[PDB]
DNA sequence: CCGGTGCCGAGGCCGCTCAATTGGTCGTAGACAGCTCTAGCACCGCTTAAACGCACGTACGCGCTGTCCCCCGCGTTTTAACCGCCAAGGGGATTACTCCCTAGTCTCCAGGCACGTGTCAGATATATACATCCTGTGCATGTACTCGGGATATTGAT
């Protein structure tokens, strides 16, 4: 998953970014690593839908 | 005459921007001085390894960035946009930290 | 006096990570004393492990210890 | 009207009883293990542990429900306040 | 009757429970809800408890092993055994 | 014409009169104290044997310590969408009543599986000689960060 997130990302290198985007986006995986932070790895972009403008 | 931007729209845009990108928010010095005097005030003489305290920083980033997630689900629920220390309070009392 | 070290747009950015569009102008002084006291608790394992080596230098190994005993695990410091 | 509530809130918050019919919740055990495994015996004391552990699970929701309903100046509970709780406190998303 | 036994959860079981928790109003939407919560509690301890069971290779489930599954979620309970 | 004055209407005081609340007494029954072995059994006393824990030097890097430069913070301005307050319509959760019904008690019955012991055998600790897989070191090069300039959106004001 993490080297399909970097292939996603178009880049041949696997960062902490890729981690993270692979443990987050799987629901199983995220849920056995809900308690613990990736280093430098940052949290998925996400807006709520009331705070959409007009 | 200059033009002006919308009161909000930047703040979208400044989601975005952070939301992308994975660096260090708080300046290095202020951060580390301010857990050197921490540290002296529990016990003096103390040496710090420059991992440590970045550790230090990412893990305090993280959980600065989950309170202020949690506080923003709690300000949504009053019907509003701008968060106030009442939403804050509320977050973490249901946590289970302050009370 | 260093708290104070904790600049205003810092807290801001923050807060923007977080997805948070308006931020109060009081909030701040609140919110720097979260980091206050969250940063208390570490630190009093983390220079304790410390005491406990003989040792008075704070590895990397010694905060990662406390967050894990605290409940917050994190990857990439020699966990 | 207003006040009979609160002498049930009253009575309620002295007593240490179960607030659940024991054959319903036994009942309801059993066809909940059902589909882990057939013809399942169990001890007494694990259904009244697990009777008394539901009802303290329930009163601590019921407590953050709370909280949560006077977050935005309201006194009635509605579910908008439950999976509120249950998302801040960490159970679902 | 053929009826669901989570629908044994009477009302006034749950209305008994919310005094307890300290509420003065419930609206109507809870009851069915509430429900559904002491489902998916009763879906991660039982689990468990049938699991430890199975370890043993016994066939009647004790109240060591749900003391058990209720130590490893954070939840432990004084009084039961343990 | 206006004004004194009686009659009536309303506001203020005081007090029971009565209906709802809560600590005190009676009483009986299953369950906390408390021997009684027992029982065998962990705990203690009394020995040695081996190793890990501890302290002394001593090599050797990784934290503190001093100097230039702009990038981010500070501070000001205006203004506008939001917070907070207020008010009215109406739905629905509340409260109380009668009626139904399954929880709760306990009694009786009985066969399934917890639970312990006894037997024995093969899976696992352990020691020694063998050897090769992983690890520190060294080094080429290329994927990726950065700078610069031209596409395509992406908002606001007429």
């Amino acid at each position: 998953l993490a080297g399909n997130a970097a292939r996603d990302n178009k880049k041949t290198r696997i960062i902490p970014r890729h981690l993270q985007l692979a443990i987050r986006n799987d629901e199983e995986l995220n849920k056995l690593l809900g308690r613990v932070t990736i280093a430098q790895g940052g949290v998925l972009p996400n807006i709520q839908a009331v705070l959409l403008p007009k | 005459k200059p033009h002006r931007y919308r009161p909000g729209t930047v703040a979208l845009r400044e989601i975005r921007r952070y939301q992308k990108s994975t660096e260090l928010l708080i300046r290095k010095l202020p951060f580390q001085r301010l857990v050197r005097e921490i540290a002296q005030d529990f016990k003096t003489d103390l040496r710090f390894q420059s991992s440590a305290v970045m550790a230090l920083q990412e893990a305090c980033e993280a959980y600065l960035v989950g309170l202020f997630e949690d506080t923003n689900l709690c300000a949504i629920h009053a019907k509003r946009v701008t968060i106030m220390p009442k939403d804050i309070q509320l977050a973490r009392r249901i946590r289970g930290e302050r009370a | 006096d260093n708290i104070q070290g904790i600049t205003k747009p810092a807290i801001r950015r923050l807060a923007r990570r977080g997805g948070v569009k308006r931020i109060s102008g009081l909030i701040y002084e609140e919110t720097r004393g979260v980091l206050k006291v969250f940063l208390e608790n570490v630190i009093r394992d983390a220079v304790t492990y410390t005491e406990h080596a003989k040792r008075k230098t704070v590895t990397a190994m010694d905060v990662v210890y406390a967050l894990k005993r605290q409940g917050r695990t994190l990857y990439g410091f020699g966990g």
